[PDB]
């Protein structure tokens, strides 16, 4: 965010979307989804008691913040075709996903069972972090930068190569191409310089 | 700069000329009115919709 | 749903030809871009750079390169998120060998007055900042309290050790001081010793001596080769015509810089009528030489179009003599009184001139 | 035209006067989020038109050169030129293709913010009358025209 | 690409069905003879809600109505534009082939 | 196996010294060392050197306070010196709290034994002069812009082409980043096994090429993609190069260096690289890439280094020179 | 251990040169207290090293 | 003493500057 508000390199740069690009996106919202199921449980749980009862949503409530800084900060790596800073996000999934998979087997112990919602919640957030570390380590499979040999790492793509290519459709990070979000800056270039061929 | 700005004109004046010429005061009176008239009567049966449920 | 823009997919050609508004006639009149602005700060814009990680390798450049308010959210971010997550840490392992539980018995607690993770994070505060309030001790109990206390005080001093760093990089900076140099917004064209040159006035404001000054100068225009051999931006040197045929300059008082036009200079076909608003011409001054205090090389980047440039006046002169000691008028710094002078070439000039002799002798 | 904006505003209009008198909270909201619309309708508009425009007078010479080629077929065949119009006719379709891109685009990028300010009103809607009707027994009927 | 148009308006066409359903259900459970009550369901000293229980609530089903409209409202424009684009490149395809 | 380039095309000097007689100066050396210690390496120094005083330290404090037994239990027999040391964890808790300056306060240093008054003088003297001496690792090791050399970006391989009549070895460099390089300096070394007619053997000579800057100096301005190119003279050792005897295991280099020091910091930065006769090309020209939109100026460093073609004779330098000196002296006849 | 502005004052040197005896503690009741405690350490911090840039 | 140095004989620039259009370069 400081090297942004100076970013005349990123004023017209270009990018490399790391493999699994699009898993990567949809399974950060298919846990968003269900982290946000988890928090409306942990406000309902406690309604009986007369303590607050933090640990059944606070937990969740850092992990959605943490998944939308995960998510942040992928994207932010992937413009920047700069992927060995992203180990520390590689441990965290498989830290993370260590964690909660004791919480898992715990209800096993005591015989929880998928009849309450907590176990099914755990359940499909524990598969669905598997998913997502599994994608972690597609990204080493590919690029291969932690591996011996020489990354083979892949040149942009020569459509975004030309410099008169103005309609980032295409090849734009998925959460901005359901929303256009690239359209945004041309739309401000519209109200300052009209809009003709050039 | 005045290119810029003439552009970027909503033209009410091409919007006045046009209605109030042709609708003078009785047709304007008619349709303006039964719209919001219309929209009124929207309003007022879905709250006696939801009275009448109550 | 309620649009008619997909009832009628028809079309009319009866009417065409309509064109000339006229409006994009003005747009064409914007002003051209300037290579380096007057207050430095060079208006170039990269274009498709493939960042390929180095422009995060280098993290410590960037920390000296931010603003301030940047820099002390990042200093601010850095102390409070390591504090937090060591906080964490210290309630996490304190509630596992269970001093958390109150009242749990006579075991001797692995971190004393942990009642919370407000002490918790209190007790983060004491032992990162090096403040060791008495209340909150380390005990002998659990010996994974003692490694991550001595994880903490070497991950601190490594942070302290690394702001500080920043710190001192970026109290030591240049850009505060580039700016206290001045030039003037218009440069002029006279005859020095019968001879055309291209002056100029620069001068210094803070009493601090700057060391070892150099000027550089070029000339900013695109230029073809007879090969065909086409360059957008064909920089060209020019000597500063300084006597000793060194560039470096003395810089006390505001002096006049200005390159002698000889066969070799590429201004040796300029015309009064040649160096108009829209024309295609720009002059740079590169101002080097170190800060006499911190010893930190800095330079003074300006330029002059062509619309700027002023056939035939004379810088007025700024130095008087006071009581004692000299003075120095910086109100006409920029003054420019006019001076007639012949209002032909460089190259007609020296032919003229030469046949004029050779018709004499 | 006139008769279906007439109809959408009005309708617009209609909708958030009920939603304000069913759950007055949401005036308090409604000013930001109204502000934050005014914005994206008065981009969209300064783009819309020049678009719009830009597609009609591009489409125009494109229909110009089929015609004029039913004109000259044997004689453009004659020179053997027609590599040159075919890349002709390729950069007029390119041409229309990019600015009917550009327009459908602006208008999915509109569409997608309006409907997320929607969202956004039915959330704060909802809970504005759901928190009311439990705890100040607000009458239920009033709550499901405020989210319909 | 017409497919994957498709397949986006469908399931935009099924996650929209939503509102009618999520309405039904809010009221039907703020309405139901206004009774106020808590789960009654403990386990092992934290309550663990059941599976119509976490549909008790109706914050619950407001909030999960939010999320089915920005999904809604995202898949169906996903499947115009992608329809939308298919068909500009009909047109230039058809365009091409003619001349 | 079969050419060795002199140094890397990123840097990175690939002259492997040998049979030093070392005097031991480079362990010596330990300021500079730890400067030019990797990172994870400076971290283990780092923690290692602190670890070893903190625990060396510790061991003292437990050993005179067994010496003065107030670890041996009591209740009221002994006035403590050191307080709350019970233990050797105690002990190394105390080093701690004591180094670090921490002071928890639970274990305090009391008037009774004088010794530790004087241990305790002794600690806080090695601390400040170990944080002292770590702390100037530190900033000296921020201030490295070995970073920025990556940078300074060179063309991948330079093309020799005619320019206002002769010839000229050119080549393009530029920057990356948003700073400016202040007086930057661009020198240029030409790299043969080159012999004299006394029978001298010089198995790598360097021999300094001009830069053809107009007024005749070193320094350089680059806000851009610059072309640096020497102008082939009689003077320059490339005045007999033909383009057939440019084949890629040729007995030629041209290093390139570029200096100036960096603004942030103030620090001197090198930018090497070099070009094989292979990396050389022929009668080829640069792109123009400068790319000038209203407002505002643009560099479509796509085309950094991506060259066409245009038809040049193909004849040595000193052949075109004597060739046109011949034509000049028929049009002049 | 706060009773008069001279024990505040000398509670404010104790944070902020880093002494810290121990008699003055800061406790978890209030959250403005650790508040002032974070924003006195980041802002002692930053003095004290602006004056270590300053005189080196 | 009716002359005016430029420089003294210990450095000492011996110039005054004047009507500097100051803003705020001192602070
Ligand atoms: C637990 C239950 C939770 C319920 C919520 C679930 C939400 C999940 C959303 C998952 C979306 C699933 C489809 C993803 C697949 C995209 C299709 C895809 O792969 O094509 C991508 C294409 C562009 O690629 P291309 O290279 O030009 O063509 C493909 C290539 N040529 C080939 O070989 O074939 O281009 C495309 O086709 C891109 C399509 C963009 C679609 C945008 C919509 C994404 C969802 C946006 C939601 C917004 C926020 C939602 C928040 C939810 C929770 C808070
Ligand atoms: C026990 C607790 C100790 C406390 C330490 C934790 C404190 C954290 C706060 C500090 C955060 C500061 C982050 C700065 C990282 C900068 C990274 C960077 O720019 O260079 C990354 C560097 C590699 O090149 P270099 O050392 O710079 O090159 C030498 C150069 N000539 C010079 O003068 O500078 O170095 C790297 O690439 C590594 C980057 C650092 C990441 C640390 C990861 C831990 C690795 C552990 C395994 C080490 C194995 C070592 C094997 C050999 C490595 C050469
Ligand atoms: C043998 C080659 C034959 C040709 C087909 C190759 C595959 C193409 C399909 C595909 O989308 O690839 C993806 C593989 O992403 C995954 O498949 C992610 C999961 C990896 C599972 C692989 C198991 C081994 C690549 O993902 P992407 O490049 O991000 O997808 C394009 C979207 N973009 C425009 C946003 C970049
Ligand atoms: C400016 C800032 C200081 C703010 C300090 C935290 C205040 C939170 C208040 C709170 O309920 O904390 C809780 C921790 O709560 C957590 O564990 C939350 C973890 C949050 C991590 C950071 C998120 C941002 C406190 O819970 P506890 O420490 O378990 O309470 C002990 C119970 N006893 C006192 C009855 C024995
Ligand atoms: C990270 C550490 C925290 C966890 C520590 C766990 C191990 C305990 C070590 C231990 O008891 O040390 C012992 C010695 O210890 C030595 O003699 C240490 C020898 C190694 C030090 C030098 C290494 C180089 C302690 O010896 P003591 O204190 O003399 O034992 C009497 C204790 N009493 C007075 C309570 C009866
Ligand atoms: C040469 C003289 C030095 C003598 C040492 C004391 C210096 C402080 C003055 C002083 O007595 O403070 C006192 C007043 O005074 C103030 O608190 C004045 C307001 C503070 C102004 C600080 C600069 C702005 C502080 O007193 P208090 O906290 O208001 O009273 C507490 C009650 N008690 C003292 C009975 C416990
Ligand atoms: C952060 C990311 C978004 C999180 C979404 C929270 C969904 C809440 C659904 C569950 C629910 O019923 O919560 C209600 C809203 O809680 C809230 O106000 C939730 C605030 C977030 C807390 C973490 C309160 O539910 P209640 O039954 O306690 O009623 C309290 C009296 N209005
Ligand atoms: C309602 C659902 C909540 C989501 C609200 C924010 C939606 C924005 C999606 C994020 C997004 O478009 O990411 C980037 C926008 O970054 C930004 O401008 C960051 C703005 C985030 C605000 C918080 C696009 O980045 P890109 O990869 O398309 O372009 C990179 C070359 N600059
Ligand atoms: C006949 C079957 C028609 C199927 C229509 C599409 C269903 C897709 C969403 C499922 C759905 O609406 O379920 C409700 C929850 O809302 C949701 O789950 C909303 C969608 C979640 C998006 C994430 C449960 O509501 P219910 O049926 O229990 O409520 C009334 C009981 N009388
Ligand atoms: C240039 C036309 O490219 C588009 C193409 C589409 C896809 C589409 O179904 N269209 C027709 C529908 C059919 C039945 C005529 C339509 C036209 C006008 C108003 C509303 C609608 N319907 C839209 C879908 C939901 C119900 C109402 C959307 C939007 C656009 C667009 O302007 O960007
Ligand atoms: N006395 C001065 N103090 C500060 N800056 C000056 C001074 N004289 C000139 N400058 C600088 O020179 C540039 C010229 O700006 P400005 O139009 O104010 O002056 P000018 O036209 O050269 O006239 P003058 O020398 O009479 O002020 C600006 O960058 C200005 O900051
Ligand atoms: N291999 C070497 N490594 C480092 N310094 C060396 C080496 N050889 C010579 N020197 C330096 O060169 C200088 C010459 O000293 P000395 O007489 O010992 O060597 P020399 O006559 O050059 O040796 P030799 O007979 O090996 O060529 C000294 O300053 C010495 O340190
Ligand atoms: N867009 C760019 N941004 C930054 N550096 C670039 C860019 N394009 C090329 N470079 C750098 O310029 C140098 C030579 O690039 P050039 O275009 O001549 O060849 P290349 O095929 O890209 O080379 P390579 O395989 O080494 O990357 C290399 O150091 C390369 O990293
Ligand atoms: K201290």
């Amino acid at each position: 965010w400081g090297s942004q508000s100076s970013k005349v390199h990123i004023h017209h740069s270009t990018w490399l979307h790391f493999p699994g690009h699009n898993l990567r996106w949809i399974l950060t919202f298919i846990l968003l989804f269900v982290l946000v199921c988890e928090i409306a449980e942990g406000i309902l749980s406690d309604g009986v008691t007369e303590s607050r009862h933090l640990h059944l949503y606070m937990p969740a409530g850092m992990a959605f913040m943490a998944a939308i800084t995960s998510v942040v900060y992928y994207h932010n790596i992937e413009t920047s075709n700069f992927p060995k800073l992203l180990i520390a996000l590689l441990i965290y999934w498989t830290l993370a996903f260590i964690t909660k998979t004791i919480k898992f087997v715990k209800f096993y112990d005591h015989a929880i069972g998928f009849s309450q919602l907590r176990f099914c919640l755990t359940g499909l957030l524990v598969i669905l972090y598997g998913m997502l570390l599994l994608v972690e380590v597609n990204v080493i499979r590919v690029r291969r930068y932690i591996f011996f040999k020489t990354p083979r790492e892949v040149k942009p793509p020569e459509d975004l190569q030309d410099l008169g290519v103005r309609f980032l459709q295409p090849f734009v990070n998925l959460l901005s191409k359901g929303t256009y979000w690239w359209m945004n800056a041309f739309i401000k270039t519209a109200h300052k310089k009209p809009i003709d061929l050039r | 700069l005045s290119s810029v700005l003439h552009q970027r004109a909503k033209i009410p004046w091409r919007a006045c000329t046009k209605y109030l010429s042709s609708a003078g005061i009785l047709l304007l009176s008619l349709l303006v009115f039964s719209q919001l008239l219309k929209h009124m009567v929207l309003v007022a049966i879905d709250y006696w919709l939801a009275k009448w449920t109550d | 749903m309620l649009s008619r823009k997909g009832i009628i997919p028809e079309e009319y050609v009866l009417t065409r030809l309509a064109e000339d508004p006229t409006e994009p006639r003005y747009r064409t009149r914007e002003r051209r871009a300037r290579f380096v602005s007057k207050k430095g700060n060079c208006n170039v814009a990269h274009k498709n750079i493939r960042e390929q990680g180095r422009f995060l390798q280098d993290v410590f450049t960037t920390l000296v390169d931010l603003k301030w308010p940047h820099t002390l959210l990042i200093f601010t971010m850095s102390f409070l998120c390591s504090w937090l997550l060591f906080a964490m840490v210290w309630w996490l392992i304190a509630f596992a060998h269970g001093d958390l539980a109150p009242g749990e018995g006579t075991n001797v607690p692995c971190v004393t007055s942990i009642h919370s993770f407000s002490s918790a994070f209190l007790f983060s505060i004491e032992v990162q900042v090096t403040i060791g309030f008495g209340g909150r001790m380390v005990t002998e109990e659990c010996p994974l309290a003692i490694l991550i206390l001595i994880v903490q005080n070497i991950v601190g001093l490594m942070i302290n050790a690394i702001m500080l760093g920043c710190i001192f990089m970026k109290t030591a900076q240049a850009h505060r001081r580039a700016e206290t140099l001045i030039f003037s917004k218009h440069a002029v064209i006279t005859l020095r010793h019968g001879r055309l040159c291209f002056m100029l006035r620069v001068g210094d404001l803070r009493k601090s001596m700057i060391i070892s000054a150099t000027i550089h100068m070029q000339v900013v225009r695109k230029t073809t080769s007879p090969e065909g051999e086409v360059v957008p931006l064909h920089q060209v040197d020019i000597p500063m015509e300084n006597g000793v045929g060194g560039n470096s300059i003395f810089l006390v008082a505001p002096l006049i810089i200005y390159h002698v036009i000889d066969s070799n200079s590429p201004l040796y076909d300029l015309a009064p009528s040649d160096l108009h608003h829209h024309q295609d011409l720009e002059i740079i001054v590169i101002l080097e030489g170190v800060v006499e205090t911190t010893g930190i090389t800095t330079q003074a980047r300006t330029s002059y179009l062509a619309d700027e440039i002023l056939w035939g006046q004379r810088f007025v002169p700024i130095v008087a003599e006071e009581d004692g000691r000299y003075s120095v008028d910086y109100s006409k710094f920029g003054n420019t009184v006019k001076v007639p002078t012949p209002l032909c070439t460089a190259r007609q000039l020296d032919e003229d001139r030469s046949l004029l002799d050779a018709l004499t002798l | 035209t006139l008769e279906c904006l007439s109809r959408s505003t009005l309708l617009c209009v209609s909708a958030l006067t009920v939603i304000s008198y069913v759950t007055p909270v949401f005036l308090v909201a409604l000013l930001p989020l109204a502000v934050v619309c005014y914005f994206i309708q008065k981009y969209f508009r300064v783009a819309s038109r020049d678009l719009q425009q830009l597609d009609d007078t591009t489409q125009l010479p494109l229909v110009s050169h089929f015609a004029e080629t039913v004109e000259g077929l044997t004689t453009i065949r004659a020179f053997r030129y027609e590599a040159r119009f075919q890349q002709k006719l390729l950069e007029y379709t390119d041409s229309n293709n990019i600015a009917s891109l550009f327009l459908t685009a602006a208008n999915r990028w509109l569409e997608v913010c309006m409907e997320y300010i929607g969202a956004c009103v039915v959330l704060i809607a909802a809970a504005t009358s759901i928190s009311n009707s439990l705890h100040r027994e607000l009458s239920a009927g009033l709550v499901g025209l405020g989210l319909t | 690409r017409l497919i994957l148009s498709s397949t986006f308006r469908i399931l935009a066409d099924l996650l929209g069905f939503a509102g009618p359903l999520c309405i039904f259900g809010i009221v039907d459970h703020l309405g139901k003879e206004n009774h106020v009550f808590q789960p009654k369901t403990q386990f092992l000293g934290v309550y663990f809600v059941s599976s119509q229980e976490f549909l008790g609530n109706a914050y619950v089903l407001a909030v999960l109505l939010f999320l089915a409209l920005l999904l809604q409202r995202t898949f169906l424009q996903a499947s115009y534009y992608v329809a939308i684009e298919t068909g500009i490149n009909l047109r230039g395809a058809i365009q091409t082939k003619i001349y």
